[PDB]
RNA sequence: GAGUGGUGGAGAGGUA
DNA sequence: TACCACAACGAGGTACCTCTCCACCAC
DNA sequence: GTGGTGGATACCTCGTTGTGGTA
């Protein structure tokens, strides 16, 4: 009873039988009076067994002391009923049969097995054609397909000596008579001699396909169905419905199809019928197996009795609602209940609000035996019924069963991890759960009719973990971001903004106060109001470098609120944190910041306090909004008017005729815009400074105390673009087709829209919602994807040792500072040490993690960039190290060894996927005749420099860009020295002298043609495409040479001075003049969700940027075709490799210019097939990282990277081989990085040569399926394929990711279950 | 107009008025807004929604308790909620959510048995749908079997 | 629905995410008491015995 | 009768039910006014011509 | 532990090594019927084992040879 | 040896 | 023989609630 | 009642993957 590895193959007919426990002969079913089941019959028990416990069919036997005997009047066998779904029954087909897995699931194996065209197998097992197996005339050659006609013509030709037949049994002939080991040796022997891709390609699955099979010992006759077996009738049930009428399943049609058939060629078979009745009815069995196998897969598929396709055994195997994905990883279960959800202020962190009527019924059996505990109950029907009449005793019996005893409250859609809490329960009268309001902002629950159900833990193994793992009072910090969950959420964010402002002269300010205390019993006595800037003696506790507390104590100039809240604040903050007017993000620092202070347990009990006051005290201003509240500025009228008679005179002059339709139209857009950005201002000011009248000082002005702007200011609900829909401009809505509709909604939502702009607005409306249709859907689908890709990760290792890792930078690109080093590196173990000077030399050590107070150092002594362990250069086979993935963010330390991190990772990924001086580098130049500095290079790239030493800004000069100054220099602000020619690209030169027009004569190469503007003549080169006969063999080559036509002499280099300029080029220097070092020589002219799915899928975009492939200088290689080929030949070796660009797909690059080991050479974006292949993984994993977090840093989404590392990981599993050396690997095989890692560990242990490969990025989908645990694959994707392909190879399953030892009903390996599953690994390998 | 229909009331003109507070019996601080709102009541009523289950009926195939509230059925724990036990790491939750509070039918019994007698022990089997799922693929063709060790 | 005096303010949490407060007077005057009449059936069926 | 809550008007933009609510209190002090005429019993005139 | 176990994380060192001594503990209060050495208030055994974890009179090794002292002097 | 049927499946509508 | 349109299969969100409707034939 | 059983709709959108065609 105790497996561990599940082993799949294919299914010999002898083991077919010997699963069998008699052959059902007959379609009927049941009979329909006395409803007793037939003999030989779809349900006949006596072959699937007894039908009532312990009795036979009769009823002579009925009772236990007949443990297992045969009835004689009825042929059963008297046990359990458990054996009524447990056993199998078998059909003798009369004819062999193919099964259609085996020939629909492409590629079919049979079509690769036999080297046949899958339309020739179809043909001859639609009874059309026939194939003869062997003939000893020279006519007929081997697998020789024959029509009718051409079959007749061999009968009456030759008729005795080939045997061509027709049907599933000439195809079962040819696979017994097909010889496996001498095919394999066959193809082996005729591999090596020419190697073309597609028929090598074709060559080497057929080798793949021959080797699996002789080494799962499967016969390749086996794919031939000759016994057909029978599913247990319990699980194809017959229940009837409520008038007598019995309704079944789709499968007791199916095998009635097919068993009715059968019979019926059975009695031809022995008539003897005519041969083409006798095909006639094979076509038509192999056309009802085909259905029972797959309904819609051969053809027609065959409909029920209520006008609705049938379900086959792979219909109810795969589906979205197949056996997997539907009962086997989400289970209905016991134990649940369900509300509607409320609020419950009064609560604690760790407290939900349980109905009566819902926690009797849960804990039911609980009750039972705490009642039979307490002497009241002996037996379960008065225990039954002391629960179902419902006494005092029994309501105080479930309170003491109750007590610190936690639910589970669930909520779907259980997007992230913290959709799960576990609450210590609390009873309520009542019919609705109530929740705390910290704990709905990780719900993302609003309380307008949400419903969350509540699930129990039974052991003390789940009671424990519900106490110590899945608590409100744990899950503080998400897993996306250090940065805590449990933040107040509008309303005490409106009550502690309310608390912590101060107005100037309200009521008795300038008092001087003992404390919080004589402050609090000043307010609520009324005498001095929340507003008052006072005086008071504040003994606020500075906790030191150790853990001790002092005590130092003055005078601090605050507001009365916020010496109330300061008794709030627990004993070791400081005083700055309460200071000032606190908003939400204020809050939620508070909070972070008393974390990383105190700990656990006063972060947790001091945001229950500060919940408190802040309801509290919002409820004691009254925040009220009315119709006077949202103020219009009163000159947005005059400003609307300016800009319609503005528009009106455009569109005058667009009706004269001088201005065009596209200009005009954008000054319409520019002139609106600028006219909604005045009164959007105008409006925030008149919004914000309104509470002018005030006294004391003098008509002082400051922030007012309006409603509408107190709750948009201090973080509470809405935003400023809100807030100007409301009292300002509406703006300019779009149309659905991605246009800007030409007149604005110039009203707002005080002075209403009137029919038109209200039209307008609907559109807007309808595409938003519409689009969080399509949103959830494909975030739905790429958060699963992402957990079934990262499944098999764990932590696993405590440290793997290595010291490789990845370079991190701040990311600055564009114009700002995109991440800081702080949440960019914190959390991390840093690879090596820190070696630069900064501001004291330091030298933190390697495999340390950065704490705040290191992060703090490190960020005193500006470090540039540091290197630290990333998840993706661990070396552990089958899971990460701790060190390489660093800090958990949930608990604030380091990872503890076994939790789970790709599940974590892919719903921290997944889950906002429904919010969606001057430095220069790698410079080759020189200083022209002007001092206007050009760049000769391709890949430089200009920095910005502080005065500390590290990075301002960053930006890629494109080649021959000109650029205004020095280096070294320290250039001030508003100098933008990024000066480049928007339509051309120049080609100019780095030597100086004269020109010689040599290479170019005019008619084949160039045309004379002379500008039409100044009249100078120009010899502009036509490209090779239009040239003549005598063109298309010779580049063109500008000699620039020295006053008397020395090709002069590059120093450096050995190569003359030529310039082999491509076609489009506008020469416009002529011959004699002089020509400078530098100086320009011709003109050549030119979502967020789909981007993250697109980036993770791995595809190849639709423009891919040709890049380079090795060192060397390039030349061009094959003339005379639009392909053209380039020789990139290097400096050392010798050149393989050629390129083919299209024809229209320009090139950046020269002929001229040598380039390094994977240049850029066409731009656009590029493809992570070819960037891993010429970079390398972490140079990809950068790419990956960098461009997902673009999307989800534009959206405002906090991730720490590490999750996306992990993903990347997970997509860099296979490793595909480019030699072998002496392990068992023959070449280019998908296989484990683990398993070579592991081959190549043992083949230097030993003193070999070792085995060489090649990393391969595969996307999420098919990476997700190249997992070897079939069990994996075939719960994901493609449940037909993968179990055909692992039925094929003979696979096993090692059970060791937490979806197949979920599907199997194990422990997981990991969180708990990990040492549980090392254990039992150890006592397995121990013996 | 409206505030015109207010002067003709003898009210505040902005609609704003100054509430107490019966609590305390003290002031709210500033004027809040006053007025008749025309709420109705929806058909979703709390009697309708809430639902219980502790141990009831199944189904045929696949041994697992009922859905819905007519049935007595329990809460589908999904898919998404098996990732969040995965990714909490209660492997011991998990298991006893997806056999003993669930399809396994002697575990089940032990597990009520053992309840009622005091002891919450969980003695675990394997599922009834993966037993299903091997008489589904054996019956389709595929020899899958449990290896031992 | 019916029409009843309205007051928007925040009223110590209790009206939180999309909540409301609902009077006592609201209850004692029987403003929302719906009816829901359901019908139950029972049929004679007709077994072989 | 019931403390709705005043940070669902800003952001989810219905000032409908801000202007309703000002509307209604206007009606139902016209109302309210009307009802102290008739408990006082005053004049059919003034009834007609408030 | 009764609101937090932060305590027993500290003693212990990791969750998940947390809920199996623990849950040993509590098993063996309620199946052997071993006194509770921390005052028990009206508690469960699991918040019971929590609090004896957190206080300080058992941990893995502690239990370990507590269970091997009684297993030899049964012998 | 001591009561009892929807899940099955379709269609339509609704909630978050 | 290496690109190439073209065709075929295989995905497409979780949880919940209410209601009705269910093969023809036939000596 | 108890075995028998074959025909007159179209209205997704990618996105891989395999296949005959042709410069
Ligand atoms: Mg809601
Ligand atoms: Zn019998
Ligand atoms: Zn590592």
């Amino acid at each position: 009873e105790e497996f561990d590895a599940i082993k799949i193959a294919l299914a010999s007919p002898d083991m077919i039988r010997s699963w069998s426990f008699g052959e059902v002969k007959k379609p009927e079913t049941i009979n329909y009076r006395t409803f007793k089941p037939e003999r030989d019959g779809l349900f006949c028990a006596r072959i699937f067994g007894p039908v009532k416990d312990y009795e036979c069919l009769c009823g002579k036997y009925k009772r236990l002391k007949h443990r297992g005997v045969i009835c004689e009047k009825c042929g059963v066998e008297v046990t359990q009923t458990k054996v009524r779904r447990e056993r199998m029954g078998h059909i003798e087909l009369a004819s062999p049969t193919a099964h259609i897995w085996f020939l629909k699931s492409l590629p079919s194996r049979i079509g690769l097995l036999l080297d046949m065209p899958l339309r020739d197998i179809e043909r001859v097992l639609y009874f059309e054609s026939y194939v003869v197996i062997e003939g000893g005339m020279t006519n007929l050659e081997r697998q020789q397909i024959l029509t009718e006609e051409q079959y007749l013509d061999a009968l009456e030709e030759f008729g005795d000596e080939f045997d061509a037949k027709m049907g599933a049994e000439a195809i079962q002939a040819l696979l017994k008579s097909m010889d496996l080991e001498q095919e394999c040796e066959q193809l082996r022997e005729e591999l090596n001699e020419t190697n073309s891709e597609t028929k090598r390609k074709k060559l080497t699955k057929r080798i793949k396909l021959l080797e699996a099979f002789v080494q799962s010992g499967n016969k390749p006759e086996w794919m031939i169905l000759t016994v057909l077996p029978v599913l247990p009738p319990d699980l194809r049930p017959l229940v009837p419905l409520d008038g007598g009428r019995f309704a079944t399943s789709d499968l007791n049609d199916l095998y009635r199809r097919v068993i009715n058939r059968n019979n019926r060629l059975k009695r031809l078979l022995d008539l003897a019928a005519p041969d083409i009745i006798v095909r006639n009815e094979k076509r038509m069995l192999q056309e009802a197996v085909d259905a029972l196998l797959d309904n819609g897969r051969r053809g027609r598929a065959i409909t029920g009795s209520n006008k609705r396709p049938l379900k086959s055994l792979a219909d109810m195997i795969k589906g979205k609602q197949g056996r997997f994905r539907q009962n086997l990883l989400g289970k209905r279960v016991d134990y649940s209940g369900r509300s509607v959800i409320t609020v419950g202020p009064y609560l604690r962190l760790h407290q939900c609000g349980l109905p009566k009527k819902m926690a009797l019924e849960l804990f039911k059996p609980f009750i039972y035996g705490k009642l039979e505990l307490r002497g009241l109950a002996t037996t379960i029907k008065a225990a039954k019924k002391m629960v179902e009449r419902e006494e005092a005793v029994v309501w105080d019996i479930l309170d003491e069963v109750i007590r610190e005893h936690p639910v589970l409250l669930n909520r779907a859609p259980t997007l992230h991890r913290l959709g799960i809490q576990a609450f210590e329960p609390v009873l309520i009268e009542g019919k609705a759960i109530q929740l705390h309001p910290l704990v709905c902002a990780a719900y993302n629950a609003d309380f307008d009719g949400d419903q969350m159900a509540v699930h129990v833990p039974l052991t003390l193994e789940a009671q424990l973990e519900a106490r110590a793992l899945m608590m409100s009072t744990n899950n503080i910090l998400s897993p996306a971001n250090g940065e805590p969950i449990i933040v107040p959420s509008q309303d005490v964010v409106l009550g502690l903004y309310y608390m912590t402002r101060d107005c100037v002269n309200a009521k008795g300010e300038g008092m001087v106060l003992t404390g919080p205390k004589e402050a609090e019993r000043l307010y609520r006595s009324g005498l001095a109001s929340l507003h008052a800037r006072v005086k008071v003696r504040i003994t606020e506790y500075e906790k030191d470098a150790n853990g001790e507390l002092v005590a130092k104590t003055s005078l601090k100039d605050t507001t009365v609120g916020r010496a109330i809240l300061w008794m709030i604040v627990p004993k070791g903050l400081p005083y700055s944190i309460v200071n000032q007017a606190l908003g939400k993000k204020a809050i939620s620092k508070m909070l972070n910041t008393c974390y990383r202070i105190l700990g656990l347990k006063p972060t947790v009990i001091f945001a229950d306090q500060i919940m408190y006051t802040g309801f509290a005290y919002a409820a004691r201003s009254g925040a009220s909004v009315g119709i006077d509240d949202m103020v219009i500025p009163e000159k947005k009228h005059e400003i609307i008017s300016e800009a319609e008679a503005e528009v009106a005179e455009i569109q005058e002059q667009f009706q004269s005729g001088l201005v065009t339709a596209g200009e005009r139209y954008n000054k319409v857009i520019d002139i609106w815009a600028a006219a909604n950005d005045r009164v959007s201002k105008a409006m925030m000011d008149n919004l914000q400074t309104e509470t002018v009248i005030n006294r004391d000082g003098q008509e002082e002005k400051q922030v007012s105390f309006n409603s509408i702007y107190m709750m948009a200011d201090s973080g509470a609900r809405g935003s400023a673009a809100q807030i100007r829909q409301l009292a300002g401009m509406r703006g300019l809505m779009a149309k659905p087709d991605g246009s800007i509709i030409e007149t604005p909604i110039t009203a707002n939502f005080r002075e209403g829209l009137n029919v038109l702009q209200y039209f307008i607005s609907t559109h807007g409306a309808r595409k938003g919602l519409a689009d969080t249709a399509l949103k959830t859907a494909n975030s739905g689908y790429l958060t699963r994807r992402l957990v079934d890709v990262a499944q098999d990760l764990v932590v696993t290792e405590d440290d793997c040792g290595t010291h490789e890792g990845i370079m991190m930078t701040p990311v600055i690109e564009g114009g700002d500072v995109k991440e800081p080093l702080r949440d960019r590196v914190l959390g991390r173990v840093t690879a090596e040490d820190v070696l630069k000077p900064g501001t004291a030399d330091i030298l933190v050590p390697r495999n340390t993690l950065l704490h705040e107070q290191w992060c703090d150092l490190l960020e005193e002594n500006s470090v540039d960039a540091v290197k630290v362990r990333s998840v993706v250069s661990c070396d552990t086979d089958f899971g990460v190290c701790a060190h390489c993935y660093g800090r958990d963010l949930a608990r604030g330390h380091i990872i503890n060894k076994g939790e789970a991190i790709g599940v974590i990772a892919a719903q921290s990924i997944g889950e906002p996927g429904t919010q969606l001086s001057i430095k220069l580098s790698n410079v080759k130049s020189v200083v022209n005749s002007s001092g206007k500095l050009v760049i000769t290079s391709r890949n430089t790239e200009l920095k910005l420099i502080d005065e500390f030493g590290r990075t301002k800004e960053s930006y890629k000069v494109p080649y021959g860009a000109v650029l205004a100054k020095g280096d070294g220099e320290q250039v001030a602000g508003g100098e933008t020295v990024a000066n480049w020619d928007p339509h051309t690209m120049p080609v100019i030169t780095e030597v100086s002298g004269f020109v010689r027009f040599t290479d170019m004569i005019d008619g084949q190469t160039i045309t004379r043609q002379t500008d039409e503007l100044t009249g100078l003549s120009s010899l502009v080169v036509l490209d090779s495409a239009e040239r003549t006969a005598g063109g298309k063999d010779l580049r063109p080559a500008l000699k620039i040479v020295d006053a008397q036509g020395n090709d002069v002499l590059i120093p450096g280099t050995d190569m003359p001075a030529q310039y082999f300029l491509p076609g489009k080029a506008i020469v416009q220097l002529e011959d004699g003049v002089q020509i400078s070092s530098g100086d320009t020589l011709a003109r050549i002219p030119q979502g967020g969700l789909p981007r993250v799915a697109d980036l993770f899928e791995a595809r190849r975009p639709k423009e891919p940027a040709i890049l380079a492939e090795i060192s060397g200088i390039v030349s061009f290689g094959k003339e005379t075709k639009g392909k053209r080929r380039l020789v990139i030949t290097p400096v050392d070796g010798s050149d393989p490799y050629e390129e083919m660009i299209p024809k229209w797909r320009q090139l950046n690059v020269f002929e001229g210019e040598r380039v390094e080991r994977g240049d850029v050479i066409s731009d656009g974006p590029e493809a992570p097939h070819d960037i891993l292949r010429l970079r390398g993984v972490h140079a990809v994993t950068r790419y990956i990282v960098n461009e997902v977090q673009d999307v989800y840093r534009l959206q405002g989404v906090k991730i720490n990277d590490k999750h996306i590392e992990v993903i990347v990981r997970q997509m860099l599993r296979k490793a595909t081989i480019v030699n072998a050396g002496s392990s068992d690997f023959l070449e280019g095989e998908q296989v484990e990085y683990s398993r070579v890692k592991i081959a190549n560990r043992e083949l230097e242990a030993n003193g070999k040569v070792g085995a060489t490969y090649s990393r391969d990025l595969l996307g999420i989908t098919k990476a997700s399926l190249a997992t070897e645990s079939f069990i994996s694959a075939a719960s994901f994707q493609e449940t037909t394929r993968v179990l055909t392909e692992a039925a094929v190879a003979g696979k096993r399953d090692e059970l060791r990711g937490l979806k197949e030892n979920v599907i199997v009903g194990r422990l997981i390996p990991a969180g708990t279950g990990y040492a549980y599953h090392q254990d039992r690994m150890r006592r397995r390998a121990a013996g | 107009e409206i505030k015109e229909l207010l002067k003709l009331g003898d009210l505040p003109t902005s609609g704003q008025i100054r509430l107490y507070d019966g609590r305390t019996g003290e002031q709210f601080e500033r004027p809040v807004t006053v007025g008749y709102m025309y709420m109705l009541k929806l058909n979703h009523l709390v009697d309708d929604k809430m639902h219980a289950r502790s141990t009831g009926s199944y189904s045929l195939v696949t041994q697992q308790p009922l859905g819905g509230k007519a049935q007595f059925g329990g809460q589908r724990f999904g898919e998404m909620e098996v990732w969040a036990l995965e990714a909490y790491g209660a492997a011991y939750t998990l298991q006893e959510m997806l056999t003993v509070k669930s399809d396994d039918v002697n575990g089940r019994t032990k597990m009520y048995k053992n309840i009622v007698d005091g002891n919450h022990q969980m003695e675990p089997g394997m599922p009834e749908s993966f037993n299903v799922l091997l008489k589904e693929i054996r019956s389709l063709g595929i020899n899958i079997e449990l290896e031992d060790e | 629905g019916q029409n009843m005096r309205v007051a928007f303010m925040p009223w110590n949490g209790y009206n939180f995410e999309d909540s409301i407060l609902v009077s006592e007077r609201v209850v004692q005057e029987d403003r929302f008491t719906t009816i829901h009449i359901q019908e139950l059936a029972c049929v004679s069926r007709d077994t072989k015995l | 009768d019931i403390v709705l809550n005043p940070l669902g008007v800003p952001s989810r933009m219905n000032i409908g039910q801000i202007l309703e609510t000002h509307l209604g209190m206007a009606a139902k002090g016209i109302g309210d006014k009307i009802n102290a005429m008739l408990k006082q019993q005053q004049e059919v005139a003034k009834l007609r011509e408030f | 532990a009764r609101v937090t176990v932060q305590d027993a994380v500290e003693k212990i060192g990791n969750r998940f090594d947390l809920v199996l001594v623990a849950a040993r503990r509590a098993r063996q209060m309620q199946v052997g019927g071993k006194d509770p050495l921390v005052p028990e208030e009206n508690d469960k055994t699991t918040v019971i084992a929590l609090r004896e974890i957190e206080e300080g009179l058992i941990n893995n090794q502690i239990l370990d040879v507590r269970e091997r002292q009684e297993q030899q002097e049964q012998e």
